[PDB]
RNA sequence: GGCGACUUUCUGGUCUGUAACUGACGCUGAUGUGCGAAAGCGUGGGGAUCAAACAGGAUUAGAUACCCUGGUAGUCCACGCCGUAAACGAUGAGUGCUAAGUGUUAGGGGGCCCCUUAGUGCUGCAGCUAACGCAUUAAGCACUCCGCCUGGGGAGU
RNA sequence: GGAGGUGACACAUGAUAUA
RNA sequence: UACAA
């Protein structure tokens, strides 16, 4: 859990967190104690509207299938960051992360 | 049309000849939906051919229909700012539409006063490579085979 | 080493059927070494050892 | 009586022109689109360049020619056309199209 | 500006490494002086191809065009002149500083890869921008010098 | 997938403001 | 619409 991602892809930032790159696993274990579908856009900026169809799947059978089954993260990010912890490998920006754990 | 073909209407066989092609003949000939008198020309014509031929009279009619049927026709074209006549091969089913046509056409265009004289005549005279609707069919084939060099268009 | 355009057994190896210098990214060459390779084609083909166009 | 020759095509967009000779260069037969009565488009049609080839070898047969080279030029598109043709007149079949090393300037585009 | 077959002769500049040497000898640059595509001009040669003008043939209501068949200057050389182009990266020169990734050209160092110079491309942060976009080859952050701008037309008259 | 290089018959016209 | 022709 402490191999990143390829050297030509690596991001900047994670130079302290890092062929290829290897995490920090020291680093990882002093910050783990600080610390599976589509995400919809305006999940959490957007519940006025979206917990009505959360309401409504609480309450046919072709919507309720889609939406059991509903109700990469850079929408999420932006709809908690904008509203002012995860793992975050070299590929992605430490700098938006209020718990960053540098661990593949 | 634009979305595709369309699925044809089968005919009966007539009750004289057992024969298909005799029922399409009646269509051509029938003008405003007058079917019985369509029929009686074409069984009235059948007789005349009959006596004046020797022979069975839908036996020199599928000899006359072979004489008319044409195996190349021209399609016309745009090609650029010059109108290309691009020459086809006749599918099977167009080649009896086209003889069945032209022979009532030209059996229209004759001389004689009852149209069973005109038919019988065209129909006698298609049997022997002449007439009218099977001069129609050779310059057919002579206005394609003056373009069979525009063959590689389509 | 530097090309020689008296050797024609190495030269051959990089001309075509038609007798035309072939291009560095089908035969695998370097650029420094498709230049010197050029100039010697085109100093045998002047002295004969090689042919223009067959 | 000859019976080693080279056969000779040339192909263009307006016309394709068949001459046949011994591997001496001296002709003995040629014949074209234009020696058909074919005018203009129909002069250039990839049939109507078989019809030439045809003509031209059934008159160096007649001379007794069995065994004839080919020499393609010009990028006419009765190419094809004029080749197998000579193979389909009962002639045993056994690319000259000039290219400058940049000699001569050519002709302006036509801006139609 | 430009430079493309090969050979010889004459000759300019750049890059890398080294750290012998000199010891700020540098940068910019008004005026000035030179170089400067193509067309064009003068004198004299040359003349294949192509081709302004021009002629004929087409097209068209007309066709002083576009298309076709020809064709002169010119296109080529030498020596003078001309000094202009969307002469463009539409981006003046010099110097330093400011994430990365990835091609390529010419080198160097070390163990095909890693590091490093100098060019040449693409992508992309910070920053900048009216936006488009630029982004260690800046249009970012700074200092020096030069050139230039101040509504459109009239008029580069 | 997006860029940069490379190459590739005939059809005339429609006044001013207000829209 | 008010005009122009
Ligand atoms: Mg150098
Ligand atoms: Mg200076
Ligand atoms: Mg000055
Ligand atoms: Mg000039
Ligand atoms: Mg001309
Ligand atoms: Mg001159
Ligand atoms: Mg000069
Ligand atoms: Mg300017
Ligand atoms: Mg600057
Ligand atoms: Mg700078
Ligand atoms: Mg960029
Ligand atoms: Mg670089």
């Amino acid at each position: 859990v402490h191999f990143g991602h390829q050297t030509r892809r690596w991001n900047p930032k994670m130079k302290k967190y890092i062929g290829i790159y290897i995490i920090d696993l020291q680093k990882t274990v002093k910050k783990v104690d600080e610390a599976n579908q589509r995400w919809l856009g305006g999940l959490l900026t957007n519940y006025k509207t979206i917990s009505k169809r959360i309401k409504r799947i609480s309450e046919l059978k072709k919507e309720y299938d889609r939406l059991i089954k509903f109700l990469k993260e850079r929408n999420a990010i932006a709809e908690a960051r904008k509203l002012n912890v995860g793992i975050v490998d070299t590929n992605c920006d430490p700098d938006e992360i209020d718990y960053v754990i540098p661990a593949n | 049309p634009r979305k595709g073909s369309v699925p044809k209407r089968d005919v009966l066989p007539d009750p004289i000849h057992n024969s298909k092609l005799v029922t399409k003949l009646i269509n051509k000939i029938m003008l405003d939906g007058k079917r019985g008198t369509a029929q009686r020309i074409l069984y009235s014509a059948f007789d005349l051919v009959e006596q004046r031929s020797g022979r069975d009279a839908l036996e020199v009619f599928e000899e006359a229909i072979n004489n008319i049927m044409p195996v190349l026709e021209v399609k016309a074209r745009r090609v650029g700012g010059s109108n290309y006549q691009v020459p086809v091969e006749v599918r099977p089913e167009r080649r009896t539409t086209l003889g069945l046509r032209w022979l009532v056409n030209y059996a229209r265009l004759r001389g004689e006063k009852t149209m069973e004289d005109r038919l019988a005549n065209e129909i006698l005279d298609a049997a022997n490579n002449t007439g009218g609707a099977v001069k129609k069919r050779e310059d057919t084939h002579k206005m394609a085979e003056a373009n069979k060099a525009f063959a590689h268009y389509r | 080493t530097h090309i020689d355009y008296k050797d024609t057994e190495l030269l051959k190896r990089f001309i075509s059927e038609r007798g035309k210098i072939l291009p560095r990214r089908v035969t695998g060459t370097s650029a420094k070494y498709q230049r010197m390779l050029t100039t010697a084609i085109k100093r045998s083909r002047h002295m004969a050892l090689l042919p223009y166009v067959k | 009586n000859i019976e080693n020759g080279v056969a000779h095509i040339r192909s263009t967009f307006n016309n394709t022109i068949v001459t046949i000779t011994d591997e001496f260069g001296n002709a003995l037969s040629w014949s074209s689109a234009g020696a058909l009565g074919f005018k203009g488009s129909k002069k250039s049609t990839p049939f109507a360049a078989q019809m030439a080839s045809e003509t031209a070898s059934k008159s160096a047969m007649e001379h007794g020619l069995k065994t004839v080279e080919v020499t393609v030029k010009g990028p006419g598109p009765g190419r094809e056309s004029a080749i197998r043709a000579l193979q389909s007149a009962g002639l045993e079949v056994t690319d000259v199209t000039p290219v400058p090393h940049n000699g001569c300037r050519p002709p302006k585009r036509r801006r139609v």
